[PDB]
């Protein structure tokens, strides 16, 4: 994947955490993917996305709060694909 | 101790605020709880003591190719107590800060749920009615970092909420309660946050070493990524100062714990802290043999060296009015010799103290005093004599008269 | 009354509505309707604009400089729903804060008492206040009091710095953990006094006398007397002297001063004297001090003229 | 811009036709360039992802006019004999 | 040219009962109040 | 605070150690010493800085006596890995700290020019030995990427040519 | 040899002291025509090695050159930069004029930005206001000198004037047929005035304090521009002319703004809110058209906007008082 993510990420340009962010995560390499959240505020997953995580029950939880979101009915305006 | 503590705090609490005639019971409340700390105190650091002395014998497992924390902080403490004590001292503050929370851990309960709400939601859907004018710019987004990747502020509210949310998971960290804290944070939404304050356990895997049943991989293999956010968190300017000393506080980030730290207990906590994650941090490096990096701080961070005396020192050139008016309180003079282990210095106060008027001295200040020398004297650590022989017979004039 | 001093030709193109001199005497701040901030540095006579500050949309109510401790800072107020904080580096005067939380005319600014830090209280038209305070590092903090008068803040003034207890031996280095109270007058026809418990503000105690708009209020500067004085002006024509002798009764007696013909604009107080300046409607200014049996006589009428 | 770029190729050469006293008063019209950049020239088009390429070919420039300048000074000296 | 008209710097007069009748207007009275001096 | 971000570097362009060692000296009493934030820090530094300039002049001097020269190396060659340190967080700040890193390495220089003993004696004094915890303070020394690599070059190539006389 | 020699070894830092010593010296020992201009060349290439620099560490210590105890100064590009901008002023003082040109050869920036005024360079004026802190009055008045000379200037200098408006940014020198070499001019100062934004309405104070010099009548829509920004000082400028008439337009436009009549062209905002009743400027209209009104036509005038002003505040009572019954209705939730 790491030729072609290099082709992808000189094209997505100044930016989209709602597509280069995706490809990043389609070929990982974390460790790169953590200087590019400079733009956010959202390194939760600068630690998260390197290790393994607590998997079970951590990310399930992260799960669970978009489950209520969902549910709240509210956040109608939110990002289109940030859901993906 | 605790029992008449009980009691003197219902009559303290039945009291009309204005009554002159209860100073002298907040005075020496006050001095009954540092005398119930004191003992509780002395039963934690002479049952260590008398412990290590009897297994300071035995050993021995030196290094292997592999480098699981667990098994680095199993052989240290095998051969290395002095962290240890900095820890106990850790634990003692946490201890403190966990009595003064008491039952308002079940209070924050009442403050901090699930509602009918509204509300920046209400005003982005009036937005989207009209074009009203004087609105100020709020976040569009609503994930955990919208507000500084945006640099849009929350409803006013919201903020609020966040800022109380903060204070009470700080209060809890420094209570030792991070277990507490992550419940609190599910419970108020934020499950996100909770998954953040797990990032500082130590990694292992059980199964390296060929175990018979396959056990769950613990810890955070990625924590000196988690650690550098965390310092990066913490010096952070749009970060509300208890979030910054939240992470401050789970990274080692000392100059960014202590514009929280308000008492003489919470500046003690903070230096034994830092020191304590400090030297264990230092420990897992040099464990490494090889890897990639997620920090090269400045060399004055690794040429830095970390020492009981060195922690005093700092208190005593702090700028903080309040800190430098408790640590000349007797008790918080006692505690630092006795942190330290410097019996013969602990001795010269009390010659000291002596000498500046006996009768200015507190009968529960000197019951304490006499009973240390009592427990130092059963450690066979009586420690200069002539002098214990003369308070003695001071404190049993004073209880003929 | 007093012998003649120096007159400042001040170049202006429309009425001053303030003017403050600096903690030193040396500096006179003034604001106008033509949307600027003049600052004068008469010393020793000598008339000398030093700065013409412009940055307000609209005109410009109050002006306070800030204690000299923090360096030469000047707030601003204005119509314009902004507040200004303007700083003097090297002779140079740059615009170094902009508040914009309010939604109407911000009426009136005063700073706290140097003691409680780098503290400005602003009073608004959208009857809030706003608390702002600068800690040496990063961004304003603002704590804002939503719904403080129902129509509208007109003034804000701070009480003294008192040390509770001050007459009680302390060590030699503490800390005295100051009560810090400010008092507001609004369009609601009420004066309101505010004080920080547990770092927010809370509405301590209304007085209620006027019968009309709250123009100004000014709390006393503390004597050395226990007993606390705030005066206030209003739209109805009258000036109250508020008296509360102990600190822990909160209980605040009216006096009424005067009842003029016409409107009462703003209230000062002497540093020295307990002197209170009362400026009317009838463009006279009035100066008026506390007899020994406790009545209040006018000791002075300045007529605008008479120089 | 574009005409700086191919100056800096042309002065590049092993042996550079233009004189030392010519590119340093292209270094003056250089500088001129980045004075009107600065205020009058369209900010936009002066924010562009060049700026270090443009550097680094003002840096080429100064080391072929000082080079040009040294060699200059030692043929010109030498003729005066 | 270079003589000038001739600035008149009063503060008025005594213009008073037109604005103020329209000022009896309680929708607004701070730029009533604007006048003054404090 | 004030002492350090101002009229440091201005006495030390200018020399003015005397009007500095005077307020130095005081806040360096031991009762003082133990109340100020940054004490250990700065204290150390700039007292030393004096000190070593004007204990090197003298002593050399004087008759140059062994023992002081031992805690004049001593003091110096923890300065060395305190240098290293300095946090000008601002322009100034490190406006001076380059200033006074100059100046610094001058005297220096000109001090050991008569510093380890002239060897008459010896094939001209030769400096054969090398020492690594000066190196070691060099590459912890923390200063501009110009004028401190460069200089730290020189010295890499001073350590190089050492390592061939040694062959 | 010292100069090449110190750039071979890419001493940037030390190319810059020896040239900003050659300059000295230079000027010190050699004041002709050529070897003065040796001095520039010299204090040109000291700018332009020191600024050929580095990055991260890109700071490169610099001492002053106590040499034509001496003290070390610290530079940056900045004072060098004011030194250097002062020395091309100078250049092109000599350049345009000659008298001047020895004069510039003995004066500095301000006293070349005065040269340039003189010799007509309303360009070079801003551009010495750009290097030097001096503002850009001194070429918001060149620029202003440049529109007076459409409104009351001859043929030949009207021929000439093309001349030095194609030397200045006019990117849009439309030669229509009814734009002059005049008119140019006029649309290069807007431009320049455009591309130097300020806080502050000192580029309209410095065009209408020229204009009114010999007087002016400003078109239509910039005069509209101007009211949605400055409405008083306008009106301050109509007393500084004494139009009565235009001063009365403007006011029955400002009031019509007011009451919601083309606002947008006035800078005005206006369930009521706040609504800023410019009184005192008002009050000074009153005292104006009473000073002297032996016109009957600014009388009627009068008349006809008090009689329209007392519909407003009666209209404005009514809609205060029913403001003030709506609010009170609901304090029962």
């Amino acid at each position: 994947a790491e030729e072609r993510i290099e082709e992808e990420v000189s094209l997505y340009g100044p930016e989209r955490h709602v597509e280069a962010v995706f490809s990043f995560l389609t070929g990982g390499r974390i460790s790169d993917a953590c200087r590019l959240a400079q733009k956010s505020g959202d390194h939760r997953l600068s630690l998260l996305l390197s290790q393994m995580v607590g998997s079970q029950e951590m990310r399930e939880l992260i799960s669970l709060q978009l489950v209520d979101w969902n549910k709240l009915q509210v956040d109608h305006y939110i990002q289109e694909e940030r859901l993906r | 101790c605790n029992t008449q503590i009980t009691l003197l705090k219902k009559i303290v609490k039945r009291v009309t605020p204005g009554q002159q005639k209860f100073s002298k019971t907040a005075s020496i409340l006050w001095l009954l709880q540092q005398e119930m700390v004191t003992w509780r105190l002395i039963a934690a650091l002479y049952r260590d003591r008398i412990q290590s002395a009897l297994e300071e014998e035995n050993m021995f497992e030196i290094a292997a190719p592999n480098a699981s924390e667990k098994t680095i902080v199993d052989k240290l403490f095998q051969r290395d107590t002095l962290v240890r004590q900095s820890q106990l001292v850790v634990d003692w503050l946490e201890s403190i800060a966990k009595d003064e929370v008491g039952d308002f851990s079940d209070n924050i309960e009442y403050y901090a749920k699930s509602v009918y709400w509204e509300n920046t939601l209400h005003t982005l859907k009036q937005r989207s009615m009209l074009s009203l004018g004087s609105s100020r710019p709020l976040v569009s987004e609503l994930d955990p970092d919208a507000p500084i990747r945006q640099k849009l502020p929350l409803d006013d509210l919201d903020r609020e909420d966040d800022i109380r949310l903060l204070k009470y998971l700080f209060t809890l960290i420094r209570a030792g309660m991070t277990d507490e804290a992550q419940r609190l944070c599910k419970r108020c939404g934020q499950a996100w946050r909770a998954a953040t304050l797990e990032g500082w356990k130590l990694y292992h895997d059980a199964n390296i070493n060929g175990g018979t049943e396959l056990q769950a991989v613990e810890g955070n293999p990625y924590r000196c990524v988690w650690k550098t956010c965390c310092w990066r968190m913490a010096e952070d300017e749009q970060f509300n100062k208890y979030e910054r000393a939240i992470y401050a506080t789970l990274s080692g980030n000392l100059k960014q714990l202590l514009p929280v730290c308000e008492s003489w207990e919470d500046t003690v906590w903070a230096h034994f802290k830092v020191m304590v994650d400090s030297l264990v941090e230092q420990e897992i490096r040099a464990s490494i043999i090889s890897f990639n990096e997620a920090n090269e701080l400045p060399r004055e961070y690794l040429e830095a060296n970390w020492t009981l005396d060195s922690v005093f020192e700092e208190l005593q050139a702090t700028d903080k009015k309040r800190v430098l008016e408790e640590n000349r309180e007797h008790y918080h003079i006692i505690q630092k010799f006795v942190i330290l282990a410097d019996v013969d210095g602990l001795m010269d106060e009390f010659s000291e103290w002596l000498s500046n008027g006996k009768n200015l001295l507190l009968g529960h200040l000197l019951r304490f005093m006499t009973h240390l020398l009592l427990f130092f004297r059963t450690l066979g650590l009586q420690a200069k004599e002539e002098v214990s022989v003369e308070v003695l017979k001071t404190y049993i004039q004073r209880l003929i008269n | 009354m007093v012998s003649v001093i120096n007159t400042v030709d001040t170049s202006h193109e429309d009425m001053i509505h303030d003017a403050q001199m600096d903690y030193y005497g040396i500096r006179l701040a003034t604001c106008s309707s033509d949307r600027s901030v003049k600052i004068f540095d008469v010393k020793n006579g000598g008339q000398i604009l030093i700065a013409d500050l412009r940055g307000h949309d609209g005109p410009v109510w109050q002006v306070a400089w800030a204690h000299p401790m923090y360096g030469n800072i000047l707030a601003s107020c204005s119509y314009d729903r902004k507040v200004i904080i303007w700083k003097e580096e090297n002779g140079t005067w740059e615009k170094t804060y902009e508040y914009t939380g309010h939604d109407s005319s911000v009426n009136s600014v005063c700073w706290a008492p140097h003691d409680f830090g780098l503290v400005l209280a602003c009073g608004s038209s959208d009857g809030a206040i706003s608390i702002l305070t600068f800690t040496g590092d990063g961004p304003w903090e603002v704590k804002k009091i939503s719904n403080a008068h129902t129509i509208g803040c007109n003034a804000v003034s701070w009480a003294p710095s008192v040390i509770p207890g001050s007459l009680v031996d302390q060590p030699s280095s503490q800390k005295p953990n100051y009560i810090k109270r400010f008092v507001s007058g609004g369009c609601d026809n009420l004066v309101k006094i505010w004080r920080e418990e547990d770092g927010q503000w809370k509405e301590d105690q209304k007085l209620e006398a006027h019968s009309d708009w709250v123009r100004d209020v000014a709390w006393a500067p503390s004597i050395g007397l226990p007993t606390s004085t705030i005066a206030s002006c209003s739209q109805d024509g009258r000036v109250y002297i508020w008296t509360s002798d102990d600190a822990a009764t909160n209980c605040w007696t009216p006096k009424l001063l005067h009842k003029f013909n016409d409107v009462v604009w703003h209230v000062s107080w002497s540093i020295t004297a307990n002197i209170l300046a009362v400026s009317g409607g009838d463009n006279k200014v009035t100066l008026w001090k506390e007899s020994v049996d406790g009545q209040w006589a006018c000791i002075s009428d300045v007529n605008k003229g008479q120089g | 811009l574009t005409l700086l770029l191919d100056a800096l190729p042309l002065l590049e050469q092993k042996q550079v036709i233009f004189s030392a006293e010519q590119t340093y008063e292209l270094m003056r019209c250089l500088e001129d360039r980045m004075a009107a950049k600065l205020e009058s020239t369209s900010p936009d088009e002066i924010q562009k992802q060049d700026s270090s390429i443009d550097n680094t070919k003002v840096e080429m420039l100064r080391l072929a006019l000082a080079r040009n300048l040294a060699r200059a000074i030692v043929t010109e000296g030498a003729l005066q004999e | 040219r270079t003589v000038g008209t001739r600035r008149q710097q009063e503060l008025v007069p005594l213009e008073k009962s037109v604005t103020h009748g329209r000022g009896s207007l309680l929708i607004d009275m701070g730029l009533f109040m604007g006048r003054s001096f404090r | 605070k004030l002492v350090t971000r101002h009229l440091a570097a201005d006495a030390v362009i200018n020399e003015n150690y005397r009007y500095l060692q005077s307020f130095l000296g005081e806040l360096s009493n031991p009762e003082h010493c133990k109340h100020i934030q940054d004490w250990e820090t700065a204290g150390k530094v700039y007292l030393d800085y004096i000190r070593v300039i004007d204990m090197l002049n003298l002593i050399q001097q004087d008759e140059s006596s062994g023992c002081e020269l031992e805690k004049l190396h001593t003091k110096v060659m923890s300065l060395c890995k305190w240098v290293e340190l300095i946090h000008c967080y601002t322009a100034k700040d490190r406006l001076a700290q380059s200033e006074m890193a100059k100046r610094v390495a001058n005297i220096l220089r000109v001090v050991l020019s008569l510093q380890q003993p002239p060897e008459s004696m010896s094939d001209s004094s030769e400096p054969r030995v090398p020492l690594r915890l000066l190196a070691p303070h060099i590459g912890r020394l923390p200063m501009p990427e110009d004028y401190a690599l460069e200089e730290l070059r020189g010295l890499t190539q001073s350590y190089l040519r050492e390592l061939i006389c040694d062959s | 040899l010292l100069y090449a020699f110190h750039i071979y070894r890419h001493n940037y830092r030390k190319a810059g002291s020896v040239m900003f010593e050659y300059g000295m010296r230079l000027g010190r020992e050699v004041r002709t025509l050529r070897g003065l201009q040796k001095q520039v060349n010299s204090y040109l290439a000291c700018l332009n090695c020191l600024r050929l620099i580095r990055p991260e560490y890109a700071w490169i210590v610099q001492p002053v050159s106590g040499a034509v105890s001496s003290q070390i100064e610290i530079l940056e590009l900045r004072d060098l930069e004011k030194e250097y901008v002062l020395a091309q002023t100078r250049l092109t003082l000599a350049k345009h004029n000659p008298s001047t040109a020895a004069i510039a050869g003995s004066s500095a920036a301000e006293e070349m930005v005065a040269l340039l005024v003189q010799a007509g360079l309303f360009d070079t004026a801003i551009s010495l206001c750009q290097t030097f802190k001096l503002a850009l009055t001194s070429v918001f008045e060149g620029l202003a000198c440049k529109c007076i000379r459409l409104q009351q200037g001859g043929e030949a200098a009207q021929a000439e004037a093309w001349e030095w408006l194609a030397a200045n940014q006019l990117a849009t020198v439309i030669t229509t047929k009814e734009s002059s070499a005049t008119d140019e001019a006029w649309r290069l100062m807007i431009s320049y005035l455009d591309k130097y934004e300020a806080k502050n309405t000192l580029y309209h104070h410095c065009i209408i304090n020229k204009l009114l010099s010999h007087g002016v009548p400003l078109p239509n829509w910039l005069i509209n521009r101007y009211k949605a920004m400055d409405a008083a000082e306008l009106l301050r400028l109509y007393l500084k002319y004494d139009l009565l008439e235009e001063a009365a337009e403007l006011v029955l436009e400002y009031v019509d703004a007011l009451l919601g009549k083309g606002h947008q062209y006035f800078g005005i905002q206006a369930t009521s809110q706040l609504v800023w009743f410019p009184y005192s400027a008002i009050d000074h209209l009153r005292q104006a058209l009473g000073e002297n009104e032996s016109n009957q036509h600014n009388q009627a005038i009068l008349s006809k906007l008090q009689r329209k002003m007392d519909e407003y505040f009666q209209k404005l009572k009514k809609a205060t008082d029913d403001y003030k019954k709506l609010v009170q209705k609901p304090l029962r939730a």
